[PDB]
């Protein structure tokens, strides 16, 4: 009830690390959509494919992995009576790593289909895939990283 | 890396530390399969790609 | 403790290494080991030199709460 | 349509509540002054460098997938391509690092207030510029991305037919990056005042 | 029938193979009508150019046909192919670096710093005692067994991964070395040498203690930083300024082949037009960066009494603000950033 | 000596060839064995099936098509393919072996010619065999079905 | 016979890293014991990653055992 520590304080930490793993999920389950159905759609011509094309998938899913990862870190700092600033600490990092690992997903998704559906075709095209895959996965990274930055401040100097 | 690996330790190694007795070396062996299975996946595999 | 000469006596040494392995390379494959072994130690010392800095004359002193008093 | 229908009724209800209050002489009870003097500053500091990272990254991987995916479609019958208009993917990605390194600049300033110089002037100042300034570099940095992915997914299709047209609209893709790094100065700059929380 | 064939249907097929890539080659010949010479024009390396004269006498002395000077070396403006040695070390690192692009002839090959570099990037961004000794076993179980696997068939996955052996190995050794760096060793710590911070003397259970300084850690971070509440606002500063100066460095590194190609080339206007203005310009602006990285951290800031200069506030003053700066980094700071801003926009 | 290319590519100088035809199939064999010649296009002026040896590769690709068909029957009626001995080349290194004769590659290709004439007469055989016997199958599961 | 040399290389990563566990929280390790969040016990933690150590160590030796075989 303290001015520095409401007793909404901990709405902000909650709903932080609620979607800190929510937007994640959303973006991993698009991309795995979107490569599931690039992959199934190339297996039924090059189903030597099916194992190698899988990467767009477990790529996808390692943005729930930080999206995970942040939900774990925020509930360490959750508590009944926190301060507003760790409240807004925690769900700026949620925000920050579903929004990025939202993006991520979605970029992952399209582009690992269209790569999938392009390597078939091209085994060159493999190599290619790849890079713009990482490439998206490292803006889900950023937002990790922005995530453990803003939450390495939740509870220091906090009273 | 760092974050994961540390997090990663916290979820399935530091868990078993707890429990003792039978059911705590049970826990911890499945917990360091599910540990070592997790990180040569993701982490050497994977965040090593 | 220790300071920036501890740093400047790493590099000479390093760079002493460098050369005398320039000198001394195997005449098969000599620029491969060259380039590779004087390329790896200049690249560890850098990257130890840049930890060593790190931690000379630090500006945040590590801060915690749950060390055990025993400890 | 639902969404147009809900928009109309919003619109209608904001007006009602807005004539109601002012009629019968409660207008100054709508006061955005008080919203916005009472609303936390970490609030605002914390939505804008979320939001900044954000929408930095959704520009990135906007910018990345419609690159990609024109990359992916013209290399089956010209890999070649795939290597040479790597260089538009990360200038998709560079506006993701603009915006990280707007975040990390912008959380140097995340400093615990006391109680008593909570809602101070420069605390204040220092709420709304973060917010603002997150808001510009992570709506510039989408922008730059979406702009950067379309003039990449048009050079990789073009220098798919002929390698001649890569290197004049990476003049194009260049001046895209230039919106983002714009979006980057500017952000600093309204940020460049504001000082931690005290 | 069929398997009549199946017993001779491979060498057929190769031979068929063969005398076709033959005719194929000797399609690309300019014909005499009037004479009966097939005049053929070849990219050999200079250093099998005996070898294959040697060649060539020894298919005459075994078919016993007198012919005339049948290898003639010329001298032209073509641009001669791109051609590396490559060991079984080498190769990986060289496909790495082919899959960008074919450098030109006699151009600096990007493959023989790549060797190094590219496992110790990868190795600063891996940074794991236990997982990079991890993928030196993996990369080891490869190495010690590539016979084996040379004579057998392999996959796509595992032709990838096996030519790249070396590679893995090189990264996991680096990963190794950097997580000794990082005292992070499946995630953990080792405590191998003495602190240099040192605890209070005696404290109640669960009070924020800050540790003193005592000394410096030998080899790598120090392991009094794991579990710390700060441990993230010192470690987060160590690798980004590691990540700014060991980039600096490797960029200046590749600059400099860039001068050693235009020295190569007698390309002295490039010299003059290209690298001169190029390396000032990261010098002034980023490698002053570096410079100042390096210069903070040899500076005692608590013992010496100044205030501790923001870096990044630093840099940008010196392009948004020109001739003012709130900290002082060292003397005459302004005068040195407004003469490297000057010699940039030069 | 050879140059350790590594730090540069290999200092390379353009060979010409004076090769008479009385020995230039043993010449593009030798040459070919070697490894180390990439050939420049001389001829690329004219355009195709113009060139001087454009018959006789033509020849070749023909009786690879009937290799390709022969492999494909022995896809098709299950049948190991026997892999070839590669030692007997060497399949790389500057090594030179005794190379098949002219004769020996007519005789590849006049073999190669009638044998896929025979297959293919005895597969559209086996394929009209085959289709009366499944269409009397057919016919003898339709008379099989219950009242 | 891949699974028995997964388990087999699973095992015997368990059996020296588990044991260095154990070797670690009988020494009072402050990595280990050394916060209030960190297990209080030493000697209990490092007897019980001792027993499993040793079910690992079992199963290292069957399925090398079944391997050699
Ligand atoms: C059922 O548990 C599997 C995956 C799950 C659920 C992972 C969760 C932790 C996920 O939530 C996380 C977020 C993603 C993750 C950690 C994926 C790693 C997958 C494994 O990869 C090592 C494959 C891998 C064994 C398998 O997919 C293939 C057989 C393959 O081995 C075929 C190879 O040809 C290919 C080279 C290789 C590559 C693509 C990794 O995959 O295990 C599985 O299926």
């Amino acid at each position: 009830m303290t001015e520095l520590c409401p007793v909404y304080a901990p709405f902000f930490g909650a709903i932080g690390c609620a979607s800190a793993i929510i937007f994640t999920s959303l973006g991993a389950a698009y991309g795995t959509a979107k490569s599931g159905v690039g992959i199934c759609a190339t297996c039924v011509l090059r189903p030597d494919l099916l194992f190698k094309n899988i990467v767009p998938v477990i790529m996808a899913g390692i943005i729930a992995i930080y999206g995970l990862v942040v939900s774990v870190l925020v509930c360490y700092s959750l508590g009944q009576k926190q301060a507003l600033y760790t409240g807004f600490i925690q769900l700026g990092a949620g925000l920050s790593v579903g929004l990025s690992g939202l993006a991520a997903g979605f970029a992952i998704g399209i582009v690992g289909d269209a790569g999938v559906r392009g390597s078939s075709q091209q085994p060159r095209l493999f190599v290619g895939m790849i890079l713009i895959l990482i490439f998206a996965e490292v803006l889900g990274l950023y937002g990790l990283i922005v995530a453990l930055l803003l939450n390495s401040r939740a509870t220091q100097d906090v009273v | 890396h760092a974050q994961l690996s540390s997090v990663l330790w916290t979820m399935t190694i530091q868990i078993a530390f707890g429990f003792r007795g039978f059911v705590g070396v049970f826990m911890t062996v499945a917990l360091f399969a599910m540990w070592f299975a997790l990180t040569c996946a993701v982490l050497v595999l994977m965040e090593g790609t | 403790m220790s300071s920036f000469y501890t740093v400047v006596g790493v590099f000479i040494v390093v760079s002493a290494m460098s050369v005398l392995f320039w000198i001394m390379a195997p005449k098969n494959n000599q620029a491969v080991w060259r380039s590779t072994v004087i390329l790896t130690l200049a690249m560890m010392f850098l990257m130890w030199a840049i930890t060593f800095l790190c931690q000379l004359h630090p500006l945040v002193a590590p801060r915690r709460s749950d060390l055990r008093p025993e400890f | 349509s639902f969404s147009h229908f809900l928009y109309y009724l919003v619109l209608i209800v904001v007006i009602v509540y807005g004539l109601y209050k002012l009629f019968t002489g409660h207008g100054s009870d709508i006061n955005f002054g008080k919203f916005l003097l009472r609303t936390s500053p970490y609030m605002w500091a914390n939505l804008g460098i979320a939001l900044c990272v954000g929408l930095s990254v959704v520009g990135a991987a906007w910018g990345i997938f419609i690159t990609g995916s024109s990359m992916i479609g013209a290399g089956v019958r010209a890999p070649r391509i795939t290597t040479k208009n790597l260089i538009s993917i990360i200038f998709c990605e560079v506006v993701a690092i603009y915006g990280l390194i707007i975040a990390i600049v912008f959380s140097s300033k995340l400093t615990v207030a006391t109680a008593e110089n909570m809602y101070s002037k420069s605390n204040l100042y220092t709420g709304y510029s973060l917010f603002w300034a997150g808001i510009t570099v992570g709506a510039s940095n989408l922008i730059c991305g979406i702009a950067v992915g379309i003039t990449g997914a048009t050079a990789a299709i073009s220098d798919a037919a002929d390698s001649a047209l890569f290197v004049k609209i990476l003049v194009i893709e260049i001046f895209g990056s230039i919106l983002g790094l714009l979006g980057l100065i500017v952000g600093l700059l309204m940020a460049g005042k504001a000082s931690e929380f005290q | 029938e069929l398997y009549a064939i199946a017993k001779e249907l491979d060498s057929w097929f190769q031979d068929v193979t063969r005398e076709k890539a033959i005719f194929e080659i000797l399609n690309k010949s300019n014909y005499d009508t009037n004479r009966k010479i097939l005049i053929a024009e070849g990219w050999i390396p200079r250093d099998e150019l005996a070898t294959l004269q040697a060649r060539l006498g020894e298919m005459i002395a075994r078919l016993g046909i007198d012919v005339p000077s049948i290898i003639q070396v010329l001298d032209t403006n073509h641009t001669p192919p791109t051609f590396h040695r490559t060991n079984k070390f080498t190769a990986g690192f060289q496909s790495i670096c082919d899959c960008y692009g074919i450098a030109q002839y006699r151009e600096i090959n990007a493959g023989l710093p790549t060797i190094v570099t590219f496992p110790f990037m990868f190795a600063i961004m891996f940074g794991d005692m236990g997982h990079g000794f991890l993928m030196t076993l993996a990369a080891l179980s490869l190495v010690l067994n590539e016979k084996k696997i040379n004579k057998m068939k392999r996959g796509e996955i595992f032709d990838m991964a096996f030519t790249g052996r070396y590679i893995i190995l090189l990264m996991g050794v680096f990963s190794m070395y950097t997580g000794f760096l990082y005292n992070d060793i499946f995630s953990k710590t080792m405590t191998i040498f003495k602190s240099g911070w040192k605890w209070p003397d005696h404290w109640k259970k669960g009070e924020s203690i800050t540790a003193t300084s005592v000394g410096t850690y030998p080899i790598g971070l120090d392991w009094a930083w794991h579990g710390t509440e700060n441990a993230l606002l010192f470690s987060n500063s160590y690798k980004m300024k590691l990540s700014i100066l060991m980039g600096f460095i490797h960029m200046t590194y590749s600059y400099f082949f860039s001068l050693a190609n235009h020295l190569y080339f007698n390309s002295m206007i490039d010299i003059i037009g290209n690298f001169i203005p190029g390396l000032l310009f990261m010098q002034g602006i980023f490698g002053y960066l570096s410079v100042c990285i390096v210069y903070k951290w040899a500076v005692d800031w608590v013992k010496d009494g100044k205030p501790a200069p923001g870096l990044l506030n630093m840099l940008i003053n010196m392009f948004l603000s020109p001739g003012t700066i709130d900290d002082e980094l060292y003397p005459h700071q302004a005068k040195v950033q407004v003469f490297l801003l000057l010699m940039a926009l030069v | 000596e050879k140059e350790e290319a590594i730090f540069r590519s290999a200092e390379m100088a353009l060979v010409q060839f004076y090769i008479p035809q009385e020995i230039s199939r043993d010449s593009a064999y030798t040459l070919g064995q070697l490894g180390l010649v990439q050939f420049r296009d001389l001829n690329s002026k004219v355009r195709a099936f113009q060139r001087t040896f454009v018959n006789e590769i033509r020849r070749l690709d023909n009786v690879e098509r009937q290799y390709r068909y022969f492999y494909s029957l022995l896809k098709k009626h299950d049948i190991k393919l026997y892999e070839g001995d590669t030692d007997k080349y060497l399949d790389g290194s500057g090594e030179l072996y005794v190379p098949p004769s002219g004769s020996v590659i007519d005789d590849y290709v006049r073999n190669a010619s009638y044998l896929e004439e025979r297959l293919i007469q005895m597969e559209d055989a086996t394929d009209q065999i085959e289709v009366q016997k499944n269409d009397l199958e057919q016919y003898r599961f339709i008379l099989q079905s219950g009242d | 016979t891949g699974k028995a040399w997964c388990c087999t290389v699973l095992s015997a990563f368990g059996v020296v890293i588990l044991s260095v566990i154990a070797h670690l929280f009988n020494t009072n390790h402050e990595s280990f014991v050394g916060s209030i969040n960190d297990p209080e016990d030493g000697p209990a933690v490092a007897h019980t990653v001792y027993l499993a150590a040793l079910v690992y160590l079992v199963f290292f030796v069957f399925c090398g055992f079944q391997v050699y075989l």
